[PDB]
Parts: C-alpha cells; sequence; structure tokens
C-alpha cells in the first residue's frame, strides 16, 4: 500500500564527513528513520518526519520537502555505521547502507596463498585458500585463476571487522573444487586488487611441486 | 525501563513448526500491541503482524495469513509468534518491537522505540554435524620479511556458531578468525589464520582450538610447516 | 465562553424498584429519575471542537459498568491473579436499561448537532444539554447492538483510517434485527442467530461505499476475524443472564468492486469466559430450562482492516474487531463534551 524509495545504496564516508540520506514516498503518514548497526536490532533515530527520539544527539536531523524526505548526520563518528532505514505504518525502505570506519594511513594486503592439505585430499574433497591481510581501506578485489581460466561463482570470501591493534581489515578467499577436478591443473592462483597497490599482486603455486 | 526478553535462537528443519517468544516488563502489558518484525540475511525490514494483549486481537499481512499465529500469556506478561510449514526462507532474526507512545487510554503503534535484542531462526534440511579441521600449512615460498601465515580450515559443519583459539589463549597477536559462510551444500565453513615469525616455526607449537557446541565436537590440531 | 473540564457527573433513570433485574436494582442506588422536562438551548454561530478518543466521559461510564458487572454478576469459579474463589452462583434477571449522565452545578454538557460529525475536529451546530440520551451499556463484540442510528446516512468513525492498529466504529442509519434463540429441549448449549440476508447484504454494500471514501476505486472486502480470544474472534453477547458466541464469518465473507432468507449463525452459550472488566477467567452454571430469546437491533460494528500490501492490490479488507469496551460506550457518547460555564 505504500512504496517507500531509499537512496543511495551505499554511502561511504570518513568521520567528520556529512551523509544525506534519502527516502521518497508519495502517501500520507507520519515517517520514521531506524539505525541499525551489524547484529543489533534497530534504534529509532527520528519520528514525525522531523523530531528527534530518546538519546539522539542534534547532529542527526530529519526533513521534508513533500515526497522528498531527508535523513542528514553531520559529523559522522564510526558508531554511524549500518544500515538506516525509513517507515510510514507497516511498511518500510530498502534501506540505505552508511560506511565509516575509523581512519588509518592506506595499507596494502600481504598476500597469501594455501594449497589443499593432504588430509583434506584424502577425504575426497580441495580448498584453495587465499589471504588478504592487513589492509587499508575496506575495498579489496580477489581473482581466482586455474590454468588462466578466470574462476566465477565458485568462490566464497569472508572479512575480519577493524583489528583490535592495528584498526586493517583482512580478507579469506576460499575456491571449491573436487579432488578430481583439482588434480587435472596445475597453475592455482589468486590476484589481488587493491588502492595500496600500484597494480595487482598474484601469488601462486603449481600442483605436486614445492 | 521499558524491556522486551527475547528466546534464545532456534535451528529448524525444514516443514517443521516454530515458538518464540517476548517477556515484557517495566509497563503495563495490557495497554498497547506487540508487533513482530523479521529480517532474512542481508536483507531488509518486514512487519509480520500486530497482536493486542487486550483480548489477543490481532492484524496480519496476506502474505503471513494462516501460516503465522500471534498469542499471549497474560499471567507473565509474555506475547509468543507461531510458524507453521518452515520453509529456508523463513531463516530470519525474528524481533518483536512496540511503540514509543504508550498510556492507558492512548498508543501510537508504529514508531517503534523499544525492540528485543531479536530471535535467530535457522530453517534447513541439513542434520547436526561436527566440522572436519584441515591445517593451513606455512610455506617457504608463502613467506616474507620474517613473519609467515598459517591457519586452520574449520570445515564441513552444522549449525552455527565454532569459536576458535590459538595455543589454549597463549597467542591472541596476529589472530584473525573469519565470519562462517554457508556453502552451496547448506554446510558453514571458516577459517583462523595467525601471522608468526618464520624463525619461531622449528621452536614454537602453534595449534588451534576449535569447539563446536552443537555437535559436543572439540578439536586441538597442530599446524606446522609441510616436509618436503 | 467556556473551558473543557473533567467534572464528577452524576447519573439518571428510568429504574423500577419493585424489579429484581440487575441494572434496575443498580440504578436505584446509583441513580436520581429522569428530569420530566429536560431543556436544550441550541447555541447561535458557535463553533466548537469534540473529540470522542479522548473524552473523559468514556471513562467515568467504563467505571461504572465495571462497578455494576462485579457486584451483580455471580460466577461459580472465578480466577484472577493466579488465585480462584468459589462461590454460590444462583442464576440472575439481567437486561440493560437506559442510563442518562448529568452535569452538576457550575458544568454543562455540550452536544455535537451535525449529522455528518466524524469524531473529531469543529462542530457547527452545538447545544446545551443537562443529560445526554439514555445509553444502554450493551457488553457485546464485533456487533453492536440496541444503541442510537445516525440521523441521515451511514458514518464511518476512526481516530486514523490510514492507521490499520486504529479501530473502525461504524454508525448504521437504519436498524438490522438480530433474533438469537436457544431452543426449548438435545444439546443444552446449542444455540442459532438469525438476520436478513437481503437487509444484512444492502447493509454491507453502504458501508463498503462509505469505506471507499477513504480508499478511492478500490475493492472493500468483508472477511471473518483474523484471531484473539473466544470473545473477540466471535460475535458474543448477553442474552437472560447466558453468555452467548455466535460464528460470525456468514456476516464477513463478500467482496465489494465499484458496482427474503435468513442467515443462520450457529452458537454456543460458553461456561468459561474471560472477563473484559479485568483480567481474568469466571466459570457460570449450566444454562436454565425453557426457551431462552432475544431480539436486538444491530445499529453499529467495530471493524480492523488489514495490514500490509496484498497480491493483487486494488482491495483493503475489513474484519471484525473489538478487545476494549471503551470503545462501545465511545459509538454513544461520541457527540457529547464536559464543559466548566465558570
Ligand atoms: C479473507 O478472504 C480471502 C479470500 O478472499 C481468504 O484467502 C482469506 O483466508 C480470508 N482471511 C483469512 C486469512 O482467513
Ligand atoms: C473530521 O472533520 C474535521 C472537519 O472537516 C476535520 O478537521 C478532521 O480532520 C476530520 N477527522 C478525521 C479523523 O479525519
Ligand atoms: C440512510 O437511510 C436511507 C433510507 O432511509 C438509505 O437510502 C441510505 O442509503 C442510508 N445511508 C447509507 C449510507 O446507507
Ligand atoms: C462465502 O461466500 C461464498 C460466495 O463467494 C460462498 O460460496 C460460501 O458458501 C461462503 N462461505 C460460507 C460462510 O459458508
Ligand atoms: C427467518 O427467521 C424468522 C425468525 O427469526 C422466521 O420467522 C422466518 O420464518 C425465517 N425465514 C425463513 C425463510 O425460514
Ligand atoms: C424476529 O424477527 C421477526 C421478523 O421476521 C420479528 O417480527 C420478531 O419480533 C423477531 N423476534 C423477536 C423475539 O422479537
Ligand atoms: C436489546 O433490547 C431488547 C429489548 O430491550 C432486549 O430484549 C435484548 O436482550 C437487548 N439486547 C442486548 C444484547 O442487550
Amino acid at each position: 500500500e505504500i512504496v517507500l524509495t531509499q537512496s543511495p545504496g551505499t554511502l561511504s564516508l570518513s568521520p567528520g564527513e556529512r551523509a544525506t540520506l534519502s527516502c521518497r514516498t508519495s502517501q500520507y503518514g507520519s515517517l520514521a528513520w531506524y539505525q541499525q548497526r551489524p547484529g543489533q536490532a534497530p534504534r529509532l533515530v527520528i519520528y514525525g518526519g522531523s523530531s528527534r527520539a530518546t538519546g539522539i544527539p542534534d547532529r542527526f536531523t530529519g526533513s521534508r520537502s513533500g515526497a522528498d524526505y531527508t535523513l542528514t548526520i553531520n559529523r559522522l563518528e564510526p558508531e554511524d555505521f549500518g544500515i538506516y532505514y525509513c517507515q510510514q505504518y507497516e511498511f518500510f525502505g530498502q534501506g540505505t547502507k552508511v560506511e565509516v570506519d575509523i581512519k588509518r594511513t592506506v595499507a596494502a594486503p600481504s598476500v597469501f596463498i594455501f594449497p589443499p592439505s593432504d588430509e583434506q585430499l584424502k577425504s575426497g574433497t580441495a580448498s584453495v585458500v587465499c589471504l588478504l591481510n592487513n589492509f587499508y581501506p575496506r575495498e579489496a578485489k580477489v581473482q581466482w585463476k586455474v590454468d588462466n581460466a578466470l574462476q566465477s561463482g565458485n568462490s566464497q570470501e569472508s572479512v575480519t571487522e577493524q583489528d583490535s591493534k592495528d584498526s586493517t581489515y583482512s580478507l579469506s578467499s576460499t575456491l571449491t573444487l573436487s579432488k578430481a577436478d583439482y588434480e587435472k591443473h596445475k597453475v592455482y592462483a589468486c590476484e589481488v586488487t587493491h588502492q595500496g597497490l600500484a597494480s595487482p599482486v598474484t601469488k601462486s603455486f603449481n600442483r605436486g611441486e614445492c | 525501563q521499558v524491556q522486551l526478553l527475547q528466546s534464545g535462537a532456534q535451528v529448524k528443519k525444514t516443514g517443521a513448526s516454530m515458538r518464540i517468544s517476548c517477556k515484557t516488563s517495566g509497563y503495563t502489558f495490557l495497554n498497547c500491541p506487540i508487533n513482530w518484525v523479521r529480517q532474512a540475511p542481508g536483507r531488509g525490514l518486514e512487519w509480520m503482524g500486530w497482536m493486542k494483549p487486550r483480548g489477543g486481537a490481532v492484524n496480519y499481512p496476506q502474505k503471513f495469513q494462516g501460516r503465522v499465529t500471534m498469542t499471549r500469556d497474560m499471567s507473565t506478561d509474555t506475547a509468543f509468534l507461531d510458524m507453521s510449514n518452515l520453509r529456508s526462507d523463513d531463516t530470519a532474526v525474528y524481533f518483536c518491537a512496540r511503540g514509543k507512545y504508550c498510556t492507558a487510554s492512548d498508543y501510537y503503534n508504529w514508531d517503534f522505540e523499544h525492540w528485543g535484542r531479536g530471535t535467530l531462526v535457522t530453517v534447513s534440511s541439513p542434520a547436526t554435524k561436527g566440522p572436519s579441521v584441515f591445517p593451513l600449512a606455512p610455506s617457504s615460498k608463502s613467506t616474507s620479511g620474517g613473519t609467515a601465515a598459517l591457519g586452520c580450515l574449520v570445515k564441513d559443519y552444522f549449525p552455527e556458531p565454532v569459536t576458535v583459539s590459538w595455543n589454549s589463549g597463549a597467542l591472541t597477536s596476529g589472530v584473525h578468525t573469519f565470519p562462517a559462510v554457508l556453502q552451496s551444500s547448506g554446510l558453514y565453513s571458516l577459517s583462523s589464520v595467525v601471522t608468526v615469525p618464520s624463525s619461531s616455526l622449528g621452536t614454537q607449537t602453534y595449534i588451534c582450538n576449535v569447539n563446536h557446541k552443537p555437535s559436543n565436537t572439540k578439536v586441538d590440531k597442530k599446524v606446522e610447516p609441510k616436509s618436503c | 465562553v467556556w473551558k473543557e473540564a473533567t467534572a464528577t457527573l452524576f447519573c439518571a433513570s428510568d429504574a423500577k424498584a419493585y424489579e429484581t433485574e440487575v441494572h434496575n436494582v443498580w440504578a436505584t442506588h446509583a441513580c436520581v429519575p429522569t428530569d420530566p422536562n429536560p431543556q436544550e438551548v441550541v447555541l447561535e454561530n458557535v463553533t466548537e471542537n469534540f473529540n470522542m478518543w479522548k473524552n473523559n466521559m468514556v471513562e467515568q461510564m467504563h467505571e461504572d459498568i465495571i462497578s455494576l458487572w462485579d457486584q451483580s454478576l455471580k460466577p461459580c469459579v472465578k480466577l484472577t491473579g493466579g488465585s480462584v474463589i468459589t462461590q454460590a452462583c444462583p442464576k440472575i434477571s439481567f437486561e440493560p436499561i437506559p442510563i442518562h449522565y448529568c452535569a452538576p452545578a457550575g458544568f454543562a454538557i455540550l452536544k455535537c448537532n451535525d449529522k455528518k460529525f466524524n469524531g473529531t475536529g469543529p462542530c457547527t451546530n452545538v447545544s446545551t444539554v443537562q443529560c445526554t440520551h439514555g445509553i444502554r451499556p450493551v457488553v457485546s463484540t464485533q456487533l453492536l447492538l440496541n444503541g442510537s442510528l445516525a440521523e441521515e446516512e451511514i458514518v464511518i468513525r476512526s481516530e486514523n483510517i490510514k492507521d490499520n492498529a486504529k479501530i473502525i466504529i461504524v454508525q448504521l442509519n437504519e436498524t438490522v434485527e438480530i433474533n438469537c434463540t436457544r431452543p426449548n429441549n438435545g444439546d443444552i448449549r446449542q444455540a442459532h442467530c438469525n438476520i436478513s440476508k437481503a437487509k444484512w447484504e444492502n447493509t454491507l454494500k453502504q458501508i463498503a461505499r462509505k469505506l471507499r471514501e477513504h480508499f478511492k476505486n478500490e475493492t472493500i472486502a468483508f472477511n471473518q476475524s483474523s484471531g484473539g480470544d473466544p470473545e473477540i474472534v466471535m460475535h458474543s453477547f448477553n442474552c437472560g443472564g447466558e453468555f452467548f458466541y455466535c460464528n460470525s464469518t456468514q456476516l464477513f465473507n463478500s467482496t465489494w468492486t465499484w458496482n427474503n432468507i435468513n442467515i443462520t449463525l450457529p452458537c454456543r452459550i460458553k461456561q468459561i469466559i474471560n472477563m473484559w472488566q479485568e483480567v481474568g477467567k469466571a466459570m457460570y452454571a449450566p444454562p436454565i430450562k425453557g426457551q431462552i430469546r432475544c431480539s436486538s437491533n444491530i445499529t453499529g460494528l467495530l471493524l480492523t482492516r488489514d495490514g500490509g500490501s496484498s497480491t493483487n492490490g486494488t482491495t483493503e479488507t475489513f474484519r471484525p474487531g473489538g478487545g476494549d469496551m471503551r470503545d462501545n460506550w465511545r459509538s454513544e457518547l461520541y457527540k457529547y463534551k464536559v464543559v466548566k460555564i465558570e
């Protein structure tokens, strides 16, 4: 009965900057804004389009211009990271992701490649692991190559949160193959792209030789 | 202080039924509706309906009608959510929510100031399985500048979670334990890695301690350089 | 002029001192006689604001009906707060009588005379009254019985029609008779309700038209209760001191797009009931022998609109609502407000 259109999909900013979140609705109804941090329940930020909820500081503001509603977050803090949803009655917008973290100097990932263990091969499966360690900012690209063939959709990646000591991220990428398919190829490689690297970095091994 | 206490996480088989609870305190339970809002992994917020503790009156959207039942226990100030014929899609965090404005004579349902912590419900055909722990061996070519990387692959387990520690907690510096990924097989997998001085590889022992409580699987795996 | 106040009103009725009937007994001690010559003063060039949803008269009436039920009803077993009490449960004489609420000295009751009044905001035709009209404290769900009719056309009343969590109070402009009977001598708890099918359906067609004013060019559907206590899923009411629970599915099963037989509702006389006056459970003795029969006028209904989206769109679903007895008092007290003459 009410479609709420949120824009943009993602906002990538630094602390102290201003975040402008948009919500479009052509329908009547008191509009609310929610902040949802990872692994947490949503928190009411704005209600009635422009009023601040309990404990919400003055740097968060809500405004309306006809069908266009805006949530502005001034002087961004790392704790403002999360997904923001708008709402009218029982209907929610699809959300806008706000990416903000603790700033540090650009750090290129240290890349490591791990062949499948002899133990895993005996069980009939082969997992090849590529580690992108201690990098900053978050944005990193991994490309798998098996005898120069670009692997598309058969790998899964996982990323850690900012490191307990140095505020960096680490990423692991796992390429899954059967033992039969693994034994049919020689060169296993992972190409890494990051702003800390002037040119992409490739780490590789040839199956059987070490 | 208004409080919404939700029941523990649940792991369900496809086609099963579930019952989640929300125990309220800090206000007169009778006064306003309880709402249920779900969130599928990596997806938005979806209202499942409201229930009024006064008479147990309900309101469900068409999509949830015939499959969702919202009830309450007035003696314990508890709201319940029942769901039948669970599908894989029903995997979500289920939240109970209450409006900001609530008096003995008036309320506004929709401004959700009060939320429970959420109840994770995982719906799947796979059964409880302990993980296989494989080493991520430190190599000669896979080493630089005095530091070497090593780790362990904690593969093919169900359900979540698994915890990983190194050398019974004695090793913390340089440890990275990655969030688990759900494989196309329906089983979970994760890796934990550590960077150590390459000079210590022949004098220091590296053991990853893996614990999968739902299957009672505890493994201490020694990770060492591959003998060539 | 005058200021909106919360004064302690007094009550008046035509209660009979010889009657053993429960409402008559309560009113003989709590009320004064009805004014033989009541004076109504129509006010010229006066616009006053009324709000049926924030009316303190509703709260006072609610308190009076709770006390009436508490001192009158005789349950075998009562469960409140985890504790149970057993007592003698003889049958009683139960039939609501009209009760008038009156303003004391220094106070007046303002009456809204706007025939199309929606329940909130301004009203141009206002009059000062000493007492309200006679209100029957009818405890029923889904259907409002033996109340007052809308003077012109059907009136739909909601604090906010666009908010599905807000109750919709419908006031009919023509009565629809509901004949209820527990036949003389089989199943002592089996009962039924008869309603003219053609009268009810034409009423539903006109309710759909009034609802469509807030939901332009949309299909209006009436569906059965989505759930809750038996008191709210079914049309519940009193008849000869017995608690009747009627399956209302047949009354709410129609779709209305932009375009003499009876409906027989299956009923049951229940002994285990969820109390409306307070949180608890009450148990009554089995029903009395002979024919238990009463005829009532449906003068309104309580509806809840379905929330969320629909697969097809262009259709709004309405289901019988309830839960709060304050809405039954509100359906009659909507046109009044208490004001201080000072
Ligand atoms: C309302 O009517 C529709 C068909 O018009 C039906 O599918 C639905 O079950 C009814 N309401 C419920 C959920 O009982
Ligand atoms: C009732 O009518 C008045 C006067 O036209 C208007 O101000 C008010 O908003 C209406 N109430 C509702 C609930 O729409
Ligand atoms: C009011 O009653 C008349 C009959 O006296 C009827 O024609 C009219 O349609 C009623 N109003 C509504 C909206 O049902
Ligand atoms: C509901 O109405 C339909 C007409 O669309 C009718 O076929 C059916 O018998 C009704 N169900 C009941 C209440 O028996
Ligand atoms: C409808 O019910 C009334 C009693 O409430 C009865 O007099 C009448 O004959 C019934 N109509 C039919 C067709 O049976
Ligand atoms: C039942 O309906 C008929 C009309 O069909 C009406 O005359 C009669 O008075 C109603 N029953 C009672 C007990 O009043
Ligand atoms: C409606 O009024 C009639 C006549 O006073 C009475 O017999 C009937 O029981 C009343 N209905 C209810 C539910 O009080």
